[PDB]
């Protein structure tokens, strides 16, 4: 596991838009609904 | 422009229920202060949301690149 | 300018063995007739390379980032 | 997985590169050993 060893990364930039949609919120993980998407 | 050292990151507010059928991309920068970041930027021209690591269509998406 | 659009993958070429603390950050995309892309920025202008997904540290990166 | 279909990930201009430092080669899925490195 050397994904999670932190490499050397600022002054660069993005820009914020807006959280919209949801914003705020985490996984389910798996499937959510088995199939009812009609 | 010379990485400097202090903890920030990209984008700091994440967006949840965006479409993955609506982005073209992701980017990912893993910064010392967020858990993942990634950035994501919307078909044909539109806005960029920056996406949160643990969001399910972003569970298959990882999981998928990964091993299938 | 208009949305000329075809099906094409970024990069052609893929990187298994780039260093992980020498990229900066990563570019997704999934591509029509390639797997999964991923193109990664250097620390500074050495060049941009190609990631291979099925690089080592990839697969780190990728199953670390679900949730960590 | 929820994800099967693609985007148009086109509409992208860098500079492609090629084989560089290896680029030719498969994962161990994870871990090359479990942090061997003493």
């Amino acid at each position: 596991m050397e994904g999670i060893s932190i490499y050397t990364s600022d002054n660069y930039t993005e820009e914020m838009g807006s959280g919209d949609y949801d914003s705020m919120k985490e996984p389910a993980f798996r499937e959510e609904n088995a199939n009812f998407n009609k | 422009k010379p990485v400097s050292l202090s903890y920030r990151c990209p984008c700091r507010f994440f967006e949840s229920h965006v479409a993955r059928a609506n982005v073209k991309h992701l980017k990912i920068l893993n910064t010392p202060n967020c858990a993942c970041q990634i950035v994501a930027r919307l078909k044909n021209n539109n806005r960029q949301v920056c996406i949160d690591p643990k969001l399910k269509w972003i569970q298959e998406y990882l999981e998928k690149c990964l091993n299938k």
